[PDB]
Formats: structure tokens, C-alpha cells, sequence
């Protein structure tokens, strides 16, 4: 070897990394390809390549070079190879490179050449591949283009070039790669590609194109075409006619809005079409030659038919995407082998006959989500063994089949509801994603990991829970019910704070049904609370109890509200307490009516609570705080006569009641907000418990303050009741 | 210095990412091509023990690389992103044996 | 065409490296020969950032296509009849290297 | 295609292994390729091969084919490989082939081919390989064979040809390969190869050659020669010296007897060179130029020196067996880098030097046995490092080294007889076979995988010499004992002047055996109470010296005299129921015999060698005088119970009648044991195995000589208590 640059291998030179200017002296004068690239020269003196006359490939990216002399390249009669990108001209060399008769590829992109002077490639008889991309050209260089019949590739990319004058390539009959993207070309004349009849590839997409091009007109050997990323809307019908070994088409990122009926047909060498957005279509393209296919998505559009004789002449077609059209009957897919993906979701399709899917061995995604299928026959499944996904969602469903489904992968029947049966859990073992329309379905549904994912608020064995509260509520209504029976007998028999007890005795009995509502409802269904419960929550049950719940638990703090004020006010008017004790009823009953009328309550928890989760923040909201808001007033009065006989054992009783009611009601009050303390997250079944325990607690323990822990009026009818006996 | 020797050719090829939106490249390429002088043959290896292991000992020629680079392009798809693609450029060519 | 991929003759005289074992001169063939499909290895473009085999090469060598094995036994100058073998080509033609 | 046939391949018609008589009809004319061997075709018709114009190769081995009619062969212009072998064509075909201008390849072996027409092989310009072999040729012939100067492979063999005339191959100047072997050959003439300049290689294994061939000396590319199994027996000083290529000679299976200094001198492509037999050589050959040498071989010569120069001059040697000659002095190996197998077996080496072994890397197999080395120094054995096997075998070795030696995995050291050293353990780690010069050497290795060739058994113990805590408190109580007994009893028979009976007088005889063997058991187990638990270092000083000798005369002395003993006291109370004269004379006359008895074995070679106890009988490995004291014990006991059976046929006398009857039903009841295990091969005695042997020689041997000295002292008190309360008075 010789000279201090790498210099390592057979006749080849690299000093690439280190260098300064004038390249290496001291070279052997026998080095075909010498790579300086990367380097501070920024001039070429006269005759600076006089030690390396059998040099073939020579490398001078990445300099700062800015001044070629005319004679620098003189000698170099066996260069094939010049590169010079990423240095800086204002005019392609020209003069220097006169003398390159054996040049083959030359680099100029990534310059700043503006100017393309007249005289220049004048010379080169054997050039074949050309770089002008990265530059600063606002035209085609047509005349200097006219000097190199034997050139094969020409890029032109990343320039400025605005319009193509007539015959700018009439005399390049060897070129077969031309590449014209990324520039702001906007209009195109009509003789403009003549003589270009060996072109294969043709791209020009980044560009303002206002209107389909006519002029491609001329290139019988054109492949591959991409024209996407343009303004074109309109394609006019008949327009591929001269280009008949067409194999590839870029058309997408276009407001296309028309197409031509007998547009794309007689192409027999596509192998994919892609066409969204097109607005103003309303039947199916002609395809009478096109038969070569893999790939169809027509979406978009207004189509509203399917010819069937589509999937008989596309024989191989592995995907087909028809969403967002017009389409109501399933052309039959008998026919379609190769066919795999169907998507055809966001349809009119209403019906789904026994023939519609057969001839589909290699099915394996379907999607037939939104479009307001109702019937579905027992058939057209059968036949597609080998199913994954089945997509049918946000329908009218009624029935679902489970038969030839067994290889299922992942389902989604979200959406629904019409559908209150029960799926057979033994027809989906290799099912692992489920999505079902309720949770008691979730529930009756429930590695699955379904959508509903039911809690304790849907409970799929025991309504109750631990078999402690489920003795706990058995004994409050066999208390409640024969306890709140006596006490309104006594009043009722015989036609105050007197009333207000009998009124608040009556609140209470309604209260007791609901729980008795709850415990019948829980002992008819032990241990199977999966085919009650879509029942039970979509339902009449469900309103009537949250009225004997809303009615009775408002209905008795109204009425604990109103007993207050009676002895405050005795410590006449005994006309206008009847009239107060019934608007309370009503208001109680138009309280407890209201919620029956709006949409999503009475339907969070199997026990219909006011405010289970509170999912109605509305009545349940208000209602919470109506509760502590009349709570409040009661607490302030009672503190106003703790300021300053049986009117103390009435007050007695009154104030055991209240205080009973203030302190039973402080947990139902605590779980409803929940959300803004977090409560350190949420009782798993314990609020339930504690919802379930205390909500009706007061039901039964007040009652009894006056029953014989007050005998004021009470004992009083004890002693009515032994009197009767 | 006969044309049809073991020697290294030139053609552009073209670069563009099959999934992404990407503005295509035009590659200046290397490739090796030419008839070796060295007769390929193949002859029987005679054993006297009882098995075939190998029945047949061969020579071939074949133009190979002798030399590659690994150089990079980064095509510069749009909406971010820039995938990248790499190859070797065949710095020289030789005829080498086919398994050795 | 003296040239092209043919098969040829020649003699080998087989004796046990071990043993007295007699000798025996035997007719063998073998292929040699120019096909007319020329090698290439042309690089492979990829994406992924792991690479994978750099060039996809290809080339043909005159290779057997049907041998008949043979078996030929000898003295070694003891009692066990040594029993040697071979393929017998009886045709030869051009295939892929790496096929 | 054809009914019978495959017609299946490239044009490659197939239809061997069938029954066909004829050649068949219907095929392709293209048919470049016809395989009908192993058929039943006797004859070949006029123009049989009209159907086939383009056919190349052709086999019809197999066939009984006899006759070929001279236009069968017709038409048949492209055709190159024929092949005939394994009919019955009495003689070559001449004008059948003559029509084969095309012909590379022909195989006539097999046939029975007896004669060679002159005008053969006439109008083949382009032959090639030609088979001659399997047949009854009787010469050479030399006229039809010059019709073929392209010719380059030629085998003449397994046929009957006596002599090579002149000028038999003088114009064949492409030939490579001949083959002659198998041949009655016994006479070359001058010129008779001749204008062979291209041969290679030339084989004339299995012939009667009686001299060495001088007609070699035409052949400058030969490069393969072999004339083994011939009878050639003496080679010229000078013979390859026009075949300077030469690689390979085989010469084995002659009665060579002498080699010619120079004559394998200057000879660079030999790479292998074994002589075996040469009886008259006492010369080292002259080597100055065959410096490509692989493997070395010369045995069975009188070659007593071996130049300094050897490893020197040439680089390349693996092998050496430089066995059966007279070598002595061993020259500096240093040089020989290569060389890894030294055989040096049967040689006359008596020293290794410093130098001898230095500088050999390779080494792996060694083998000095049977060279009589005496004196080994500590060195030339640290150059040599990875070596495995090291013989050195049937030597006078009286110290061995065991420096260097860390990584042997066999060791044979079996035949020195002055190693009586002990082998250290720790240094053969890796060592896996071993075979040692004695017995009580094993106690080192096979702890105290290896299998030791001694294999040391009960009757050599490495530990114990008694065996276990019983046998030990049992031997130690009858030394105890009767080492007592014995002596107070013969003090008191040997103390009154008053005349004393025989019968009174055989019993001191008694005693006087009893104290004999009490010496022996005593030395037994004083001999056991010096050496507990370390029966290793105290082995061979014990078997390979004096005591032994000593010991087994006073057990023999002992067992035999008693024996003998007991037989004159049965005699003299058969006798009593004057001659008081004539005992004492009988007495010293069993003394002596006991004696000679005894010392008898004290002079034959292998006795007192078979077990530790040095027993007269132990392992039966003498089956004369130690099969003799079994004899003695044996008709001796037989005739002592005869008397017996006569005093039973027909006092004081009544007592020692008893107390005789006593003793020799004791002798014979505890005598019984010891004849029983010697005739043990004889019923195999269900496989006694060596412990219970010896516990039970040991056990039951000396059993015995407890009983006399004290059973008749106590037991008898009728004339012996008489005798207690004298000495009572001498107290």
C-alpha cells in the first residue's frame, strides 16, 4: 500500500473519514475506485486527477465543493461512477463533465441547482441512470433532455416544477423509471408523454393535480401508476384503455367523488382495489375482465346492490371491506374460495336467509355490526367451519344460533336487547372474549373476562348474600309485618302526636312489604339468581318495588317531619292536620311515581334500591339530600325545645323515634358520597350489607319506641287491647 | 478481459415501505454476474465399511461477494415517523466454492 | 461441444487399508463439464432491524441425477469376504448449488 | 415401451434380471444405453442389433453366451462400454469386435479363455481399459497386445503365465496401471519393460519370483510397487535407483535374509518402510535422502547399533519398533518431534542415561519388557509427558521413579523380582491398569476400578493376619495354655532317674511335638500381635526370607513328628499286652525323618509361598511333600487305628490304654478337617471359600497340640497324677 489514508483492498482506495483537500498524493497510480467522500474540500484545482488515470468509480459526497474547473476532469476516460450529492452548485457542472463518454451513473441531487444551462449533457453517449432530485428547478429541462437517447432512470422528486409542455420526452425511447412525486405540478397538456413506450413505473403523488390526467394515453408498458396525495375527484369512465398490463394503482388520499360505471374493467392484471369516499356512486362497478383480484374495499359510497356474478368470476379474493353503502339483501358469496375477511358492517341488511353464506372454507374474520339484522335462520353458518371473530353488533336481535360456531375465538353480541335468553355455555368452550347485551346475561353469561363484569350490585348464586343477613331479613318481616299489625289496629279501631304515631305507624307497613317484596323474591330463587334476574330488572317487578321502597322510606320521613312540629306547636287545628297528613301521601306518591317514568334507575342492583351505585344522581342525589335536609329541621327543633307526664312520654317517644330515624339514616347518607372521599374504595358486599342491614332497619325499631318503651297512647291501647280481649 | 468473466454490475432499484404511507427511493445497486473458467465435477467416493454417509465428493464454482458494505436509507414516510431501511453494496466479486 | 456437462470414465484400483487384503481394479464414472446458466448474487433489501441472509445467490453445477449402488467383494488374505460399495452414476445434469 | 423392460430413464433401456433368451423387439431405435445382464441368451444371431443404432453402452454379463457370430456385431459404430464378463466365450471374439472402432472400454474376465488369436485386436484405434483376468492364459501375448498403442489399463491376473519374454511391452507408451498378481511368475528377463516410461503403478503380489527383479530399473514414473507374498530373500545393494517417484513398496511374506546398506539411500517420497526377518543384517541402513518417513519398522535383525544421526537427519517419523535385535546402548532420541510409538521389547538395554529419553512430546506408547535394564536414573522420564503406557516388564528393575509419570493410564511392572519397594499411591491418580512384581503390592491401589493382576484374596490379606476378634482371643489362650501345659509336663516326666516305661516313655514324645508346634503357633501369633492392622509393609520381608523357612520346618517338624509320634505309642501297648533297648533307638530314628521331613521342602522352589501362616498345605498351589505330609498323616492314621481295632479284637493299663485311645481319637477326630480341604478341585467342595479355610486350618491345625499337654496331664490322673503328687513333694 501507500500514502497514510486507509488505502486497504485490491486497487482501492478509502480515505473517507480523515482528509483535508486535494486527495491523497502518493497514491498508487493503479486505483480504480477511489472514495473521498465526507471531507473539507471545497475547490478542484486544474488537473488535480493526473496520478490515477485507470480510476473507475470516483465518490465525493458530503463535501463543501463549490467550484469544478473546466479541465479538473480531464484523463478520466474510464469513470463510470460519479457521485456528488449533498455539495453545493448553482449550475449543474457542465463543462467539466463534457469529457465522461464512459460515464453510466451520475448523482446531482441534494445541491442547490436552480438552472439547468443549454449546452449541458452534451457529450455523455452512455449515460443510464440520473439523480436531479433535492433541488430548486421550477421547469423541465426539455431541450438538454433531448441529448440522451440511452438513458433508463430519471428522478425528478422534491423540485418545483409547475406544468409539463407538449413533447418534454419525445426522445427517450429506453427509459423505464420516472419519478416525478413531491413537487406542484397542477396541470399536465395533452402530447406531453408521446415516445416514452418502454416507461414501466410512473409516480406522481404528492402533487395539485386538479383533474385525472388524459395523457397516459401513451404508455402501453406502464405497471406500476401511483397518483395518490392529489386534488383528482372526478375519474372519467374508460380512462386505463392503453394501459392494459397495469398490475398496481395508488388512488387514496383523493375527494374522489365519481367514478365511471366501465372505468376499471378489462384489467386483468390488478391484483387490488381500494376506494373510500366516493359519495355520489349508487351501483356496482363492471369488473368483465379485471378477474385477478386480491384484495376489494369499496366503502364509502351509495351502493346499494351487489351483482353475485362478482364472486364467480373473481375467483381468488382473500378480503372484502363493502362498508358504509346502502346494501339490504346479501347477494349469495357461493363461489369465493379464497375469499377470508368479509366486513360489512354499517349496512341496511335486515334478514340473514339460509343460503347467503356457503362456498366460505376459508372464512375466518366476520363483521356484521349496525346493520339492523332482525331475523337470522338456522342455516348460513353451517358451511363457515373455520370462524373466529363474529362481529354482530348494535342489531335488532331476537335469536342467536350456536350451531357450526364451536370455533369461535372472540364474540361481540353488545347491543342487543331483544335478547333475554340465556346462551348455552357448553357451545362456546373455545370462546375466549365475550361481550353479551345484559349482565344478567353478563351475569347468566358470567381467561373469559366478559364485558359486564357483574359484582356484587349482580350477584349470579345468592340474592341476600351471607346466610346471617338472610336470617337477619327473615326475622324483620315476620317481626314488622305481625308487629306493624296490632298498632294501626288499635287507632284504626277507634275512630295529636297521636296521629302523627298511627300516620308514621302506616309509613312503616309499606316499608315492610318492599323488604318482604325482597325476602319472597329471595327465597323463590336460591342458589339459580341467573334466569331471574334479566326478568326480574327488565321488568314490572322492579318499578313497583322502588315505589313501596320510595314511598315508604319518603313517605316516613315526610311523616317524621310533620309529628315534630305537632308537639312543638302544643307545647282548632286539628282540622288542618288532616289535610297536611294527605298531601304528604300524595307527595310521597308523586315522590315515589316521579322516578318511574325517566330512563336508566331502578335498574343498578337485583333489590331496586333508591340509590344502589348511584349510576340517577338526580331523585337518588336529591333525595339523600331532601332526606338530610328535612332531617336537619327536626334536629334543629328538637335542640330549640332542649333550650329551654304523657306529654313527656310523647315527647319521649318521639324523641327515641327521631333520634332513631337521625341515627339509622347516617350510613345510607355516608354510602352516597362515595366518590368525593373515595371511602377508601367501596364495600365490597358490605354495603350491600350495611345498604341492605340499615336501609330498612328503622322499619322496624322505631315502631317499637312507643310500643311499650313509650306506653303513652300506646299503653293506652295495650290497655284497649286487653280490654278487647 | 472477456465479457462474460466473473465481474460486478449497476441497476436503481425501487424502495418503498409496503404498510405505511411512504415517499418512494430510487437505490443505485451492486450485483455479481459472470461465467467462472473452473469445471465444476462431482465423483464417487469409494468406502469399504458398511454405510453411505456421503456418496459423492463435488468441487463448484460459483461468483460470490468478496467484499459488501452495510450501508442505510431512512425513507422519510410521512405524519412522523422514519422507518429505515438497510442492505451491503457489494464492494468487490470472486468465484468461490459453492459449500466452502 | 467437448464443453458441455457430460459423463466420463476412468479406472481406480481398490485394496483395505488394513489386512492382506488382495487387490481388484474397477470401471468408474464421473461428471464434468460447463453448464450454460450463468451465477448471480444480487442483495436483498429489508426494513427490520435484525438482518437476515445478505444475498440471494444462485448457480448451477453438473450434478448426478441416477446412481445404482454396487457392492464388490475381495480377499484380505483371511476369512472375512470384505465387501466394498459405490454409486454407479447412469446419468448427470445441471441443478441448483443450494436447491 | 416394451412388455419386458423398463425402457424408463434418459433413453436408458433396463431389462436386466429377467428371463429373456433373445434380444428384444419393439424398443426405441434411440436407445443409447442396454442393460440385459443376468439372462438366459446362449447365442447372439446374424445382425441382432439392427433395432438400435444409436446405442453406446452395453452390458451382457451374466449370460451363458458361447458363440458370436461374426456380423452379430453390426451397424454398432457409436458404441464404448461392452461388457462380457461371467460367460462361457472359449476364446476372444476377434472377428465379432473387429467392427468397434468406437470401443474405450472391454471386460473379457470371468470367461474361460484360453488362447489369443494373432489377429486380435485389430481395428480398435481407440481402446482403453482392457479386463484379462479369471482365466487359463498360459503366456503373455505379446503380438495382438501390439496393436494398441492408446491403451492405459491392463490387468494380466489370477491366470498361468510362467515368463515375461523380450520386448513383451514395448509399445504401450500411455499405459498407467498393470496388474500380474496372482500369477506363477518366476522368471523376468532383462528387457521385458521396456519403453514403459508413464507407468505408475505395477503389482506382482501372489507370484513365485525366487531373485529380485533387476528389470525395475526402466520405470522413472513409477510410483506403487508391490511384490509381497513372493520368494525373494535377498535384496541388491542399490536397487531403486531409476525410480526416484516412488512412494509406496510393499514387501512383506518373504524369507528376506539380507539388505543391502545402500539401497533404500536416497529415496524422498517413501513415507513407510517395515523389514521383518532379516537375520543377516547387523548394519543400521543407510537413510541419507528418505526423509519423508512416517513409520519405521525393522525387527528380527542382528542390528546392534543405531547411528546418532537417526532422528537428524529425517522428521517425520510416528512409529519405531526397533524390537528383537541386539541394541544395548540407546542413542539421544532428541529431534524426533513427531515420533509418538517407541517398541523397544526384547532387546539387550542395561542403563537409561539422562539423555536418552529428552525432547519428545508426542510419545504416548512405550515398551522396554524383557531388555534387562538394571539401572534407571531419575531423569528421562520429565521430557515425556503425555504418556499412557509404559511396559516395562520381565526386567531386573530394583528401584523405580515416580516422577513425571502423573497422567499413565496402564502400568505394567509384573516379572522384577528385586522391587520390593512400595509404589506410591498418591502418584497414579490416573493410572487404571496395573499389574506389580508381588502380591502384598495391590494393598496400595485397589484401595488397601483398578483390578489389579495379583488380586490378593483370604490367603493374602492386606489388614488382618489372624482375621477377626475370635480366632485372635482363641490363638492367644493356646499359646497361653500350652505353651504352659507342655513345659510343666515334660518337667515332671524328665525328673526321676528311676527307669521309665515306654509306654509312660511315648508319652513324653507327646509333649515334646506339642511344645514344638506351640513354638510354631506361638511365632504365628507373635508373629500376628507385631503387625495389627498393617499387614502391607510386613508382607513381602515375611514371604521372601528366612522366617518362613523356619516356621513351616517347625510346623511340619511339629505336625509330622507328632504324627509319627503317635503312631510308636499304639505299637508299644499292643506289644506290652528287654525291648526297652530297642525303643529308645525307634525315637531318635522319627526325630530325624521328622527332620529331613521337615527340612525336606526347606530346598524346592514356589512351597512355603502360598499363604502368610506359611502352612504346609495352604491354596494346595507342592502337591508332592506338602501332598506327602497329607499322605503321611493320612496311612499313618490308617494303620495307628488298627491297633486299636485289635485291642478291641481280644487298670494301669486299662488308664493308659485309655488314655492313648484318647489322644489318637482326638488326633484322628481333629485330624480329619486339614485332608478334607486339600482334595478340594476334586468335588469343588461347594466352594469353600478362602476364609472359612483358613479360619478353619487355622482353627483346627494346631487344635491338637492343646489337648495332649494338659488333657492327659488332668484327664489321665492315673500314673500322671501318680507323677503330680511327686512333684507336689519336690514343691
Amino acid at each position: 500500500c501507500a500514502a497514510p489514508c486507509s488505502c486497504d483492498g485490491d486497487r482501492r482506495v478509502d480515505c473517507s473519514g480523515k482528509g483535508l483537500t486535494a486527495v491523497p498524493e502518493g497514491l498508487s497510480a493503479f486505483t480504480q475506485a477511489l472514495d473521498i467522500s465526507m471531507n473539507n474540500i471545497t475547490q478542484l484545482p486544474e488537473d488535480a486527477f493526473k496520478n490515477f488515470p485507470f480510476l473507475e468509480e470516483l465518490q465525493l459526497a458530503g463535501n463543501d465543493l463549490s467550484f469544478i474547473h473546466p479541465k479538473a476532469l480531464s484523463g478520466l476516460k474510464e469513470l463510470k461512477v460519479l457521485t456528488l450529492q449533498n455539495n453545493q452548485l448553482k449550475t449543474v457542472p457542465s463543462e467539466a463533465i463534457r469529457g465522461l463518454s464512459a460515464l453510466q451513473s451520475l448523482r446531482l441531487d441534494a445541491n442547490h441547482i436552480t438552472s439547468v444551462p443549454e449546452d449541458s449533457f452534451e457529450g455523455l453517449v452512455q449515460l443510464r441512470h440520473l439523480w436531479l432530485d433535492d433541488n430548486s428547478l421550477t421547469e423541465v429541462p426539455v431541450h438538454p433532455l433531448s441529448n440522451l437517447p440511452t438513458l433508463q432512470a430519471l428522478t425528478l422528486a422534491l423540485n418545483k416544477i409547475s406544468s409539463i409542455p407538449d413533447f418534454a420526452f419525445t426522445n427517450l425511447s429506453s427509459l423505464v423509471v420516472l419519478h416525478l412525486h413531491n413537487n406542484k405540478i397542477r396541470s399536465l397538456s395533452q402530447h406531453c408523454f408521446d415516445g416514452l413506450d418502454n416507461l414501466e413505473t410512473l409516480d406522481l403523488n404528492y402533487n395539485n393535480l386538479g383533474e385525472f390526467p388524459q395523457a397516459i394515453k401513451a404508455l402501453p408498458s406502464l405497471k406500476e401508476l401511483g397518483f395518490h396525495s392529489n386534488s383528482i375527484s372526478v375519474i372519467p369512465d374508460g380512462a386505463f384503455d392503453g394501459n392494459p398490463l397495469l398490475r398496481t394503482i395508488h388512488l387514496y388520499d383523493n375527494p374522489l367523488s365519481f367514478v365511471g360505471n366501465s372505468a376499471f374493467h378489462n384489467l386483468s392484471d390488478l391484483h387490488s382495489l381500494v376506494i373510500r369516499g366516493a359519495s355520489m356512486v349508487q351501483q356496482f362497478p363492471n369488473l368483465t375482465g379485471t378477474v385477478h383480484l386480491e384484495s376489494l374495499t369499496l366503502t364509502g359510497t351509495k351502493i346499494s346492490s351487489i351483482p353475485n356474478n362478482l364472486c364467480q368470476e373473481q375467483k381468488m379474493l382473500r378480503t372484502l371491506d363493502l362498508s358504509y353503502n346502502n346494501i339490504r339483501d346479501l347477494p349469495s358469496f357461493n363461489g369465493c374460495h379464497a375469499l377470508e375477511e368479509i366486513s360489512l358492517q354499517r349496512n341496511q341488511i335486515y334478514q340473514i336467509k339460509e343460503g347467503t353464506f356457503q362456498g366460505l372454507i376459508s372464512l375466518r374474520i366476520l363483521d356484521l355490526s349496525r346493520n339492523l339484522i332482525h331475523e337470522i335462520h338456522s342455516r348460513a353458518f353451517a358451511t363457515l367451519g373455520p370462524i373466529t371473530n363474529l362481529d354482530v353488533s348494535f342489531n335488532e336481535l331476537t335469536s342467536f344460533p350456536t350451531e357450526g360456531l364451536n370455533g369461535l375465538n372472540q364474540l361481540k353480541l353488545v347491543g342487543n336487547f331483544k335478547l333475554k335468553e340465556a346462551l348455552a355455555a357448553k357451545d362456546f368452550v373455545n370462546l375466549r372474549s365475550l361481550s353479551v347485551p345484559y349482565a344478567y346475561q353478563c351475569c347468566a353469561f358470567w381467561i373469559i373476562h366478559c364485558t359486564p363484569s357483574t359484582g356484587a350490585f349482580k350477584p349470579c348464586e345468592y340474592l341476600l348474600g351471607s346466610w346471617m343477613i338472610r336470617l337477619t331479613v327473615w326475622f324483620i318481616f315476620l317481626v314488622a309485618l305481625f308487629f306493624n299489625l296490632l298498632v294501626i289496629l288499635t287507632t284504626f279501631a277507634s275512630c295529636s302526636s297521636k296521629l302523627f304515631i298511627g300516620l308514621i305507624s302506616v309509613s312503616n307497613l309499606f316499608m315492610g312489604i318492599y323488604t318482604g317484596i325482597l325476602t319472597f323474591l329471595d327465597a323463590v330463587s336460591w342458589g339459580r339468581f341467573a334466569e331471574f334476574g334479566i326478568w326480574w330488572e327488565t321488568g314490572s317487578g322492579c318499578k313497583v318495588a322502588g315505589f313501596l321502597a320510595v314511598f315508604s322510606s319518603e313517605s316516613a320521613i315526610f311523616l317524621l317531619m310533620l309529628a315534630t312540629v305537632e308537639r312543638s306547636l302544643s307545647a282548632n287545628h286539628l282540622k288542618q292536620f288532616r289535610v297536611a297528613a294527605l298531601l304528604a301521601f300524595l307527595g310521597a306518591t308523586v315522590a315515589g311515581c316521579f322516578p318511574l317514568f325517566h330512563r336508566g334507575e331502578y335498574s343498578a342492583s337485583p333489590l331496586c334500591l333508591p340509590f344502589p351505585t348511584g349510576e340517577s344522581l338526580g331523585f337518588t342525589v336529591t333525595l339523600v339530600l331532601l332526606n338530610s335536609l328535612a332531617f336537619l329541621l327536626m334536629a334543629v327543633i328538637y335542640t330549640k325545645l332542649y333550650c329551654n307526664n304523657s306529654q313527656s312520654s310523647m315527647i319521649k317517644h318521639v324523641a327515641w323515634l327521631i333520634f332513631t330515624n337521625c341515627i339509622f339514616f347516617c350510613p345510607v347518607a355516608f354510602f352516597s358520597f362515595a366518590p368525593l372521599i373515595t371511602a377508601i374504595s367501596i364495600s365490597p358486599e358490605i354495603m350491600k350489607s350495611v345498604t341492605l342491614i340499615f336501609f330498612p332497619l328503622p322499619a322496624c325499631l322505631n315502631p317499637v319506641l312507643y310500643v311499650f318503651f313509650n306506653p303513652k297512647f300506646k299503653e293506652d291501647w295495650k290497655l284497649l287491647k286487653r280490654r278487647v280481649t | 478481459s472477456d465479457p462474460r468473466r466473473c465481474m460486478r454490475h449497476h441497476y436503481v432499484d425501487s424502495i418503498s415501505h409496503p404498510l405505511y404511507k411512504c415517499s418512494s427511493k430510487m437505490v443505485l445497486l451492486a450485483r455479481c454476474e459472470g461465467h467462472c473458467s473452473q469445471a465444476s465435477r462431482s465423483e464417487p467416493l469409494v468406502s469399504f465399511s458398511t454405510v453411505l454417509k456421503q456418496p459423492f465428493r463435488s468441487s463448484c464454482h460459483c461468483c460470490r461477494p468478496q467484499t459488501s458494505k452495510l450501508k442505510a436509507l431512512r425513507l422519510r414516510c410521512s405524519g412522523g415517523m422514519r422507518l429505515t431501511a438497510t442492505y451491503r453494496y457489494i464492494l468487490s466479486c470472486h468465484c468461490e466454492e459453492c459449500n466452502s
